[PDB]
């Protein structure tokens, strides 16, 4: 059901924005619902360090939590297994606002691509705020000198740059199409 | 080793052993180590796992 | 010997080219003169020293396609899975197929450049996903996200 | 994606944004739609790619034209 | 199923044999042969004859069933496909399945003079609106956009590569663009014809020329903004319902191609694929089929519905996307052939209630006579099994998987008819995925053991030639001594056609009423059209449709 999509909901952030072992790692949330550390560095056969960071993209996420698997075997022998638990609804927190606020970023871009705020004098080695401007333009000129150069300066933030970051917006939307409603087929059942 | 003397003499070794360890089959020769071990690519067949690993098969 | 002396003249049909002679082959080596050799030649199934006049041609994991290797990770569901070797060894060129069965077909482990390809054997749905920008790579994870409360 | 394919859309749009004057679908009949619909097939592909873009300068500088038939 | 070259019948796919035979003799494969002699195009052996010597009059006497028109045709060297398939003109009685009569792409060949003063039978005619919806459905997956961007820089490939070859051939074509659609060796040939046309049969498209697409390399241009457009489509966020009308309007803004012309894709495919005498065709099935979507989307509107799900509902939330569209209203095919039939025969033991049928496809009828099976001996028991040996309802709504309150009931049933009931059991469960959990669950427990004994089970599988070679081993088993159970899916291929005499069935167990609910959302989108257009609720669809799986099942 609903959870089932939850399982599936963490494979779109899993193999898209990272590599192809991830899921690897993930998979064998799934594989086994406590899933010993020990087994999951043999499963894919990858050694202790090369399994131990991806469990945290998964913890960090809040998609995987790996649960203190302290147990006593029959050797009376300090036993420890990262039971990488799945955290199914508080991976959901994690997902629904990381895409929250990517939308916005791409969208800074633009309006500082539309707002020329500050001023350059690249003779003088020297960049101006409009204050700094209306301190050198001469009343006999149409331009604010310099005060190293007495030379004129050029606008700062300009709009070449605009058309570079609806591409990124659109990719992002376009990219993020799976997701969204990923979540919120989920947020349906809120489990 | 000439072809031919490696394809006896690692088969006359591989008689006496040709499940062997591969570390000990090269100090059984201790030749240009090409050439033992070009026999074992022709006239052998690689057993990589197992209880006979990395000894020569056929 | 009579193995080593069988697998010289054996090994020189294939390297030859030539469906050389019964006989000729013996002499090629000028050292092989056993019926042995003829009876591995003739029990040869590469070298087809059948009835006919001398004759010398050439000729575990037996998942050597991507429909067989996609059973493979079907078959380990929940399971363990082996890297790459007996897939390899059943299968030559598993890289090359690895990549067409690409998008969890033939869900593997780019684990080194120089490995070959060190596999792993796991299976996915989707897999790849590859169209997300690596930017957003950069974007998604510089997230930081409340804890417990 | 076939970048040489890319520019196809550009060569069309020039057409689309400067050479719109060209009568293809006001004239009304078929046959010089029809001949219109080739002919424009004739400047947009050899602008496309540029394959003989030689002649496609040329239809840049009727398509300029056209725009001044907009313009005037 | 009437090829008789043993090069060709070696495959399994019809299609592939299909393409096999077409390219064995194709109207511009077959003319490099005769006229200059090659190793690369063979000869089909069976319509080579067929052209001499089969067609200049009819079959000497006999009436040709299956069985005995391929012995025949097997010593006499013909293949027993083109006989009839030209026999169409001369068979005073026409045998041919609901496909052949309604599917567009097939029912070119159809001729006024065998169907303007005929007599219509509809055999089994309850799915009869089921086989329409399948008509206009077509679906997409992100592996095929990879197929379909392969097709689409292949053909740009083939296209030019072909133009130094020959060019005038290209530009030839081009002329036959502006006289028409081609007409005069688009439809009058033996052979010729390649893409397929999902449209009506030629009257709903028009003749005008396809834009200004009439070159190869333009052809290119919008080809490849189209394929681009689209898979920003095929990515969408989720399942979004658009009017097909709509779909061409966000297209002709993105890329500028209008509707008239746009319909103008199926006839276009063929006049230029001919030209460039094209040898591989694997990477370019994804154009035709692509293909038939654009005459689909610029003709039908209004009445069907697009929607483009993210992933499968089974395997949610991956990287395996669908372009769907479903048909919504099965009349659109269904009275055009009213629309020229003057006798018309439907009849099918199954049908039940027989009401909603002329309301469903807008269809004439004037006896509606129902039958009773009037015997002097029962010879039939129909069941309502309720409650089992727990007395619990028992059913397959509840869920789509299995539990030991509910499973173990289907199971001590399943064991105690396999104890007392006689050779000949066959069972048709709601779907085939429910029952790969029940049959291995099964396996599990012990319930089976005891019918392990008893008779001899084969089960239904996806493979067609297993579950043939798993049924015709069912059969001999029925009529040999020892009992046979058979199990299938009551939407499988089994409920299609299959019959069950005496020894091959005795007690038929349904488990559950079939809900075809199981699905996404493409059935309510398709069940929404179904509750405005005509009064047919939900309730009374489903429900009366199941039964009549059922009741299809059954007898
Ligand atoms: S010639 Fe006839 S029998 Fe032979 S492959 Fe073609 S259709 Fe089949
Ligand atoms: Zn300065």
């Amino acid at each position: 059901p609903i959870d089932d999509i939850v399982k599936n909901l963490l494979k779109f952030v899993v193999r898209g924005f990272y590599g192809g072992s991830f899921v690897l790692v993930l998979d064998a949330i799934l594989f086994h619902s406590v899933l010993a550390e020990d087994d999951l560095k043999q499963l894919l056969s990858i050694n202790k360090t090369e399994l131990g960071p991806l469990i945290a993209r998964l913890r960090s996420d809040r998609l995987i939590s790996i649960h203190k698997q302290r147990e006593y075997p029959p050797n009376s022998k300090s036993v420890e297994r990262v039971y990488y638990y799945v955290k199914y609804p508080h991976a959901i927190d994690a997902i629904k606002w990381k895409v929250h606020q990517v939308v916005q970023r791409l969208k800074d871009d633009l309006d500082k691509n539309s707002e020329p705020n500050g001023y350059m004098c690249p003779i003088c080695l020297t960049k101006y705020t409009q204050l700094e401007a209306v301190q050198l333009l001469n009343f006999d000129r149409t331009e604010f000198l310099c005060s190293l150069c007495d030379e004129p300066l050029v606008e700062d933030d300009s709009g070449k740059k605009n058309k570079e970051k609806q591409d990124k917006l659109n990719r992002l939307m376009d990219q993020i199409q799976p997701i969204i409603d990923s979540l919120k087929k989920i947020d349906d059942s809120r489990i | 080793m000439p072809k031919k003397e490696i394809l006896d003499y690692l088969f006359k070794l591989f008689d006496e052993y040709d499940y062997w360890s591969l570390k000990g089959l090269k100090e059984r020769t201790r030749q240009p180590e090409a050439h033992l071990k070009e026999c074992l690519d022709k006239v052998a067949t690689l057993v990589k796992k197992g209880p006979y690993a990395f000894k020569y098969t056929l | 010997h009579d193995s080593s002396k069988l697998l010289w003249a054996t090994e020189y049909i294939q390297k030859k080219g030539k469906p050389v002679l019964v006989n000729e082959l013996l002499d090629y080596l000028s050292m092989k003169k056993d019926d042995k050799v003829i009876e591995l030649l003739k029990k040869l199934d590469r070298i087809e020293f059948d009835p006919k006049k001398g004759t010398f041609k050439y000729l575990t994991y037996d998942v050597h396609s991507p429909s067989e290797l996609l059973k493979l990770l079907r078959s380990q569901v929940t399971f363990k899975g082996i890297s790459c070797k007996d897939l390899k060894d059943g299968w030559p060129q598993c890289d090359e197929t690895i990549n067409q069965l690409e998008e969890d077909s033939k869900i593997l482990v780019l684990r080194t450049k120089k490995d070959k390809t060190p596999r792993y054997v796991w299976y996915n749905s989707g897999g790849n996903l590859k169209c997300i920008d690596e930017e957003f790579v950069k974007m998604w994870e510089n997230v930081q996200l409340p804890q417990f409360a | 994606d076939d970048v040489e394919v890319e520019k196809e859309v550009d060569i069309r749009k020039r057409v689309f944004n400067v050479f719109n004057k060209t009568i293809d679908d006001f004239n009304g009949d078929l046959v010089e739609y029809n001949k219109y619909l080739e002919e424009v097939e004739d400047i947009i592909y050899k602008l496309d790619h540029g394959i003989d873009v030689a002649k496609t300068e040329e239809k840049l500088r009727t398509y300029e034209e056209l725009n001044k038939q907009l313009i005037m | 199923n009437l090829c008789l070259h043993p090069e060709v019948s070696k495959e399994r796919k019809g299609t592939v044999v299909d393409e096999k035979c077409r390219r064995m003799t194709n109207g511009q494969a077959k003319r490099k042969l005769e006229e200059d002699p090659e190793a690369n195009v063979e000869l089909c052996e069976y319509h080579e004859n067929l052209y001499n010597i089969e067609v200049e009059d009819y079959l000497p006497k006999g009436v040709f069933s299956f069985e005995k028109l391929l012995k025949y045709c097997e010593e006499k060297t013909l293949c027993p496909y083109f006989i009839v398939r030209r026999m169409i003109s001369l068979c005073n009685i026409i045998i041919y399945s609901y496909h052949y009569l309604l599917d567009p792409k097939i029912a070119e060949r159809v001729s006024n003079e065998v169907s303007k003063d005929s007599i219509v039978i509809f055999d089994e005619a309850h799915n009869i609106d089921n086989v329409c919806i399948e008509s206009l459905s077509l679906d997409l997956t992100t592996d095929a956009l990879r197929r379909a961007t392969r097709g689409a820089n292949a053909l740009d490939e083939r296209i030019s590569e072909v133009r130094k070859v020959d060019s005038q051939k290209l530009q030839d074509e081009y002329e036959k663009l502006v006289q028409g659609l081609h007409s005069a060796d688009i439809l009058t040939d033996q052979e010729e014809p390649f893409v397929e046309t999902p449209v009506l049969p030629q009257d709903l498209l028009t003749e005008a020329i396809p834009g200004n697409i009439r070159r190869a390399e333009h052809f290119v241009s919008f080809l490849k903004r189209l394929i681009e457009y689209l898979k920003t489509r095929m990515k969408v966020l989720h399942v979004i319902s658009e009017t097909p009308k709509s779909f061409l309007q966000h297209l002709k803004q993105l890329t500028f191609i209008e509707r008239k012309p746009l319909r103008f894709c199926s006839e276009r495919l063929s006049l230029l694929v001919r030209t460039l005498e094209v040898t591989e065709v694997e990477d370019f099935t994804a154009l035709k089929d692509i293909a038939t979507f654009a005459t689909l989307i610029s003709t039908y509107e209004e009445g069907f519905l697009l929607i483009i799900e993210p992933y499968e509902i089974e395997n949610a939330a991956v990287p395996n996307p669908i372009m769907r569209f479903t048909c919504l209203d099965a009349s659109i095919a269904i009275k055009p052939v009213f629309e020229r039939f003057s006798s018309v025969i439907i009849t099918s033991g199954t049908i039940s209630p027989l009401d909603m049928y002329p309301r469903m496809l807008n269809f004439k009828t004037v006896l509606q006579k129902s039958y009773a099976m009037t015997l002097a001996k029962k010879s039939f028991l129909p069941m309502i099994i309720t409650k089992g040996s727990d007395q619990v309802a028992i059913s397959s709504r509840f869920e789509i998987r299995n539990d030991p309150s509910i499973v173990r009931n289907y199971g001590s049933m399943l064991v105690e008819f396999a104890k007392i009931t006689p050779d000949g059991m066959v069972v048709f469960f709601p779907s085939y995925l429910y029952m790969e959990s029940i049959v291995s669950m099964w396996q599990t427990m012990g319930i089976l053991d005891e019918v392990w004994k008893h008779k001899l089970i084969l089960v239904e599988t996806p493979d067609a030639q297993e579950t043939s070679l798993a049924l015709e081993t069912y059969r001999k088993a029925c009529s040999n001594g020892r009992g046979a159970i058979l199990l299938s899916v009551a939407r499988g291929k089994v409920s299609e056609g299959i019959d069950f005499d005496h020894q091959y069935g005795r007690t038929v167990l349904m488990i559950g009423i079939p809900f075809q609910y199981t699905e996404s959302r493409i059935l309510k989108a398709r069940l929404e059209f179904m509750r405005e257009n005509y009064r047919i609720r939900e309730n009374d669809f489903l429900s009366f449709d199941a039964m009549r799986h059922a009741a299809q099942c059954l007898g």
